[PDB]
């Protein structure tokens, strides 16, 4: 209370525009660019995005009184100009700790996301970035286990992981996918996996699935003397299926399990690296239905922030893009969030697209996983670009070979195992990839019938 | 095209899919390591080759990933040339042995390396 | 098989793009609006658009001759230019239903929006309808109970249902969340309603928000002789903390529950609702983070398709938005997604936006809840729109009232049964609105001390 | 409503007689063939029967003016004399979808043959055939696994798998029957299995035949080097108890059971379906009580329905009858359901008494078996008439040979397999048939004892 | 009668560093300790789940390191798996977990934990066949002077 | 790692005595009210208690170079006289978060409070205060309802 209660409409900017504002260490603070309409000063636009975000609305309501709004209030503590742009700005908005369900993500996207994207006021709105202070991190369990406990557990050291997506996407049969999987990794890949989309169909269902790739990679896995896993898909449409399929792939003692996080969502994915937690598998996020959200510059959300979402949520493993393949994707922006998913503490970096410093408090760090359209000769720049620290994806790399997967396999372990030693000796992957790959073609037999198939092929075109 | 074999090619992670390692090749590596930081360590095996899982088979269980250490991890070491040394050391005493070579980050507490520097007789 | 495997590249042209193709009554079809990046012939595009969603990656490989794709092959029957519009288009595509899990909106959506959305050979991508097979329709459970049993449960006959989202937005507490909704309901409110972000926080408490609402819901009941409501947050960071709030509102036998299905996610929105059918709770949906997808008119998700999607999660009430008030939203667009919400079946009508003839096979109606910004001088304007299978509520509307909560109940209530007559005696609320209430609020206190607040403001700004 | 309710009687033909009528597709169609009473007009009949099987009774209800009969009663839309017959009909009756309750066939057959059987105006009625709708197909699980899985995971291919029933049918001890099981089994039967009236009884416990039938299995795998199975009986007389057998087959790691479905019922049938799907064991169907339904040409039920209400409710194997052998069955009608049991879309042909085309949208096929009265004498004619995808079984066949089991089984592999090469090297098996046989059972002791034993044996006797 | 121990005291280590230590590493230092011949190796008190290390990955591996020492040796070996936790709940959910193990014997600071927490243990225990080994933290916060407190005789009794 | 491992005993003080530190807003912070025994330094005695609460024991162990205790070690960066008293100081000592189990009273006491009362080296020890941080606050539920939903 204090101050009557005048009933009626006041600008936004009244409350929720503080310039003064001093950031707590607890203060959720995010990054949006705003871009208004016509006759609204970014600093309405600004009070607005913060207003309706955390305590207020339209006009004044006096339960106001009942409470404190400087305790509780989202405050727009600055705006700044993009330069060289259309009246687009960034306005800075802080949350304080109080706001925020702990241990939910669905909670804080409910709160900052909810509703001022779609303000008649605003024409277009997109969000950054956004700082998850120490004192709400603590409150996520985060990963299943992360980079290092996954290394420990599969017994696997430097060099990037490999994987690859068996194809056709949906059709083939539980027994064809059986085949396909021990093909692939007898040739040397690490992991197989579910296509994002194939969760239990008419033409194949996930039990029968999950039986024969648990075959499948035992053979494989006996063979080479060498841990294997395939991502068995738990992706389901309610979180009782979910769980259930989870607990099946307990049941047949693989290591990994996977869960498209976004058509899923955060309610069940939680969940879902609770149970992994508690019964030791590694998770995969797959990031199906992102690019809905964060491809556009001007309206959305940017995938930095759907990764960090992710480190507090749970996943072992996220698909971080691959610079050079079929999907978009910038190379900074990339090495940022690449950051961002596995490191302990990442400096703000404007170059990067890093609008505030992010202390992790030790919560684990996930695995990037570099995947789509990206071939043999592709290798040396992903191995430079992403570092020992990444799983790298051959779907049509694999299934793609001349003389089928085990071979298409080994082309791939020997290209990658290639130009690791090159790094190791000293070689330039940035400069001297091509001849690396261009080497070890000549040596192998499949790597050879791989690098004729491919040589030709690029994925240039003018970025958004 | 050719059937890549079913048989006799049991692998051995890392490096293991190129030709076996020259003594310079393998110099390299422990070069490399070093260059970075890690502790190089030695851990070598006599009777397990490959991973079984005959204790447990929960998820994520897997018996044989353990190895025996040679030693002890050669802390403040620089000497590229003295864990070779080692290597040398080993295959003399444990002929039959698998030996291996590996890195420590102690700051992420991640093994950043690990190449099996010597097979024993038919592997 | 047949035809030898031939491996490398191809355009995607030659497979998916079929205009010779005749849409069975069980495919799904989806009408995207596609914008190509310069080089890119829109049949290819479209042909990328539907190979990446069904069956196929960027390159040969040997499988798809173990299985058969002319069976499941996603298929581009069409193309259409934009008429006055910038290299953007209408592909047209068809998946065939042996590719979807039955049940699962997340396999759905996994499967026509995962990835092509951030091909790099489009530049922007955005799906405008989907065409729902009735066989695929019956494999949904829908909303737990729709428009007529929701009516008969409430005993609740001709007009618009009131509600209220008690304000402020977060920072109140347990009792004065109580306080506030027994003053709300008393007036004439049906229900009043958590805000989409109030789940359990260190301000307020789920189990002490739930257990006061409760005695205050119960208080304005016998008081007024109608039955009330109080959409109870059922939104949480796990299943099981869903499941588990879900379980007291069923213990106090309250009935109706809430949950904002996007930042949930459908995995965990199917969940509550076959919970909420299995113990009849009606369930209220809240569409929050729903403008990150739906707004810009050349990238994302439309509404329309969000709303069919819930309609199949299970829902029986969701937000369609008001027109005329706070947040964005045309009128025949939205009279279309209302009708693709209520309707057995709904003609297609380019006109307003509906690219295909939708049959719901019986699948219950959801109620479309206009909310944000709306006061009593817009009541004969959302009666109009509307109709009485609606709920119309009022936040700032209601806690704004120069005489607080109750006064501002009975306003809104008065203000809608003065509509709801003059529509009755055959008055014009379109020509005549403004009398009307104008008219009312000379007889009623309440509703005139409303009138003279609100009188100047509207929220008109040229709509994206 | 509309139209004054007037008490009184109406005949049926005013409202259930609409050979007007336009089928939606989504209609359940019926063809019954009714014979009337004397003074009863077929297109009466037909009405009674279509009335009194969805929406109305004999006299008139006010009530029917609450709801809309045009969108619920069932209709009869033709008649058709039946040629060359005695005051018989065929009426043909379309129900629409919302009338059943999705997965039940027991709702289903509720409907349809729930009362009008038993008419007063008619002496006789009987189903013969009934169209699913893809609508109300996709509402089925169907069966557990279905033709290509089992084979996929027993591992067999190209030719029919071999079966025996134990004998005597009761009697035999526990130990008796695995000894007898073990010695089918090595011979080289893929199966054997309980007669359906083994359950649980004083002379042999279902949980002792269980333990020691898994032991022998188990020898006989071992000793073949060929995956074995031996039907478990499930059927009991409660569901708790039936699933509580299944349960322990689950324990044992066997891989199928079996339930008679008709004295069963459906409503344990589909649970237990459900439970095999979930559990991974296969289900073999036994058809025990049918004939009680479907031998008479003029009342009951047609087994094509019975057939088709089983793909329904859940089965993986299903009796089909022989043709040749000890029961009734003629070979036409049985081309016709086993179509029915195993295609994916079942074109009408009244030739083979399918009335209707049946699209099953990729429910799973089920396997049908051949038993009762069949010997090595009539393998070529089984082989002929069902193809490689169906199960021979020889009860008396096996345990009749004058060596014993072991030898017994040896003698019906050579005999298929002796078939089967004929038939690939292009002989044919119907001219041919008796010399291929007869040509084996020269090069074969076992197989010759057989043919000496059981020569001069058929079962020729006119058909019902 | 259990581990065929006779004659003699049995012998046991704590890994150390006390905190900081990975799964893995504590894995590795658990067999190297149990196959030199020491027929115990163990959680210090303070071990019980934490960012550096997280109990099942704990228990995980040092059951498949004393696994290996075991067999080594041919000397029946265990590893104190620490289950002192928050709540009983996730105290009991340890407890259960070293039992899918098989391994022999778990641990609990009975004073921070607590009496009523302890008995719990020591039926669970009872019932599934673990040996409990307690870790007396705390005590000497109650028994050093000698004018106030509590005498470890007693506390000693009490256990 | 780094620094050969060498064998043998060493006084805490050379790595649990830190005046230099600067306290993270994360650590958890003690107050313990030291008395030692006739010949210890207060630097070691503190040492001590930060030692045997945190990361190490009495003798070198190899294993340190595995990890990194400038992470993790317990320190004590400053000890104080207790005005008028008897040979008695207010050690303080610095525990960093990762060292504690979320949610777990029993975890944390049995850190700071597990051994170090009964040193030789000390002939009485007090805790007097503890500085619990938000990071670690944030992890408990605290009291079913407190204050307010009591009322
Ligand atoms: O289904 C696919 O298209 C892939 O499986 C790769 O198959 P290919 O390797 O044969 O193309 C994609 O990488 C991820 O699934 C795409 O996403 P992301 O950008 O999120 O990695
Ligand atoms: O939180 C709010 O702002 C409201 O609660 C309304 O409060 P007011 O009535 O006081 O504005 C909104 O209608 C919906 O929540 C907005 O979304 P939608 O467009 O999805 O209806
Ligand atoms: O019990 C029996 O008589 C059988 O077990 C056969 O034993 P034999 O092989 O010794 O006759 C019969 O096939 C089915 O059981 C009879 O029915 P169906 O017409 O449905 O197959
Ligand atoms: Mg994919
Ligand atoms: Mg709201
Ligand atoms: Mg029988
Ligand atoms: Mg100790």
């Amino acid at each position: 209370a204090s101050v009557g209660f005048k009933a009626g409409v006041k600008e936004y900017k009244l409350t929720y525009y503080t310039p003064e504002y001093q950031t707590k260490d607890t203060d959720i603070l995010a990054a949006f660019r705003v871009t208004p309409q016509p006759g609204v000063p970014p600093e309405e636009a600004g009070a607005a995005v913060a207003a309706e975000s955390s305590t207020g609305t339209w006009t004044t309501v006096w339960t106001d009184g009942l409470t404190s709004l400087d305790r509780y209030k989202g405050r727009c503590y600055r705006i700044e100009r993009v330069v060289g742009e259309k009246d687009q700005y960034i306005a800075y908005v802080a949350y304080p700790l109080d706001l925020f369900e702990e241990g939910s993500v669905t909670n804080m996207f409910t709160s900052i996301v909810g509703n001022v994207f779609g303000f008649k006021a605003l024409r277009a709105l997109r969000l950054e970035d956004l700082r998850i202070p120490p004192a709400y991190v603590k409150t996520f369990q985060g990963p299943p286990h992360g980079i290092q406990v996954e290394r420990d557990k599969l017994n696997k050291y430097g060099r990037p992981l490999l994987g690859c997506t068996i194809k056709p996407k949906l059709g083939l049969s539980a027994k064809n996918y059986g085949r396909a999987v021990y093909e692939c990794l007898r040739g040397g890949l690490d992991f197989t996996k579910d296509d994002e989309n194939v969760n239990s169909q008419p033409f194949m269902r996930w039990r029968d699935r999950f039986l024969f790739c648990a075959e499948a990679l035992y053979k494989a896995q006996a063979e080479t003397g060498e841990i294997k896993g395939h991502y068995l898909n738990a992706t389901a449409g309610t979180c009782e299926e979910m769980i259930k399929r989870a607990v099946f792939a307990r049941e047949l003692g693989v290591p990994i399990v996977m869960h498209d996080y976004l058509t899923g969502g955060f309610t069940a994915n939680t969940s879902l690296a609770h149970y992994c937690r508690d019964n030791g598998l590694l998770l995969h996020i797959h990031r199906a239905m992102h690019a809905v959200i964060d491809r556009q510059k001007n309206h959305g959300i940017h995938f930095r922030v759907l990764a960090k979402a992710l480190r507090m949520s749970g996943g072992d493993h996220i698909h971080s893009g691959t610079v050079v393949g079929k999907l978009e994707g910038e190379r900074d922006i990339t090495l940022g969030f690449v950051d961002l998913l596995r490191d302990d503490f990442v400096e703000q970096d404007r170059s990067r697209g890093i609008y505030f410093t992010q202390d992790w408090v030790s919560l684990p760090g996930v695995l990037p996983v570099a995947s789509g359209g990206i071939h043999v000769w592709h290798m040396p720049a992903l191995t430079e670009i992403f570092g020992d620290d990444s799983v790298l994806q051959f779907g049509g790399g694999t299934l793609g070979h001349p003389w089928g997967n085990a071979p298409g396999a080994v082309a791939n372990r020997v290209a990658l195992e290639a130009c690791v030693k090159a790094r190791n000796e000293g070689r330039d992957l940035a400069q001297e990839g091509n001849e690396i790959i261009r080497e070890a073609c000549k040596w192998s037999p499949e790597l050879a019938a791989a690098c004729e198939v491919w040589k030709e092929i690029v994925f240039n075109f003018a970025a958004v | 095209m050719q059937v890549w074999p079913p048989i006799n090619k049991k692998k051995y992670e890392t490096l293991s899919y190129l030709p076996d390692l020259s003594q310079e090749q393998l110099l390299s590596e422990v070069e490399y390591l070093l260059k970075n930081g890690w502790v190089p360590c030695l851990e070598f095996e006599t009777e397990h080759g490959f991973v079984y899982r005959e204790n447990n088979k929960s998820p994520g269980y897997y018996d044989g990933r353990y190895w025996t250490m040679w030693k002890l991890p050669m802390f403040g070491c620089t000497d590229a040339t003295q864990v070779l040394a080692e290597v040398g050391e080993a295959k003399k005493a444990y002929p039959q042995a698998w030996i291996r070579i590996i890195g420590f980050d102690n700051v992420r507490q991640v093994q950043c390396i690990s190449f099996i520097a010597y097979k024993p007789e038919g592997y």
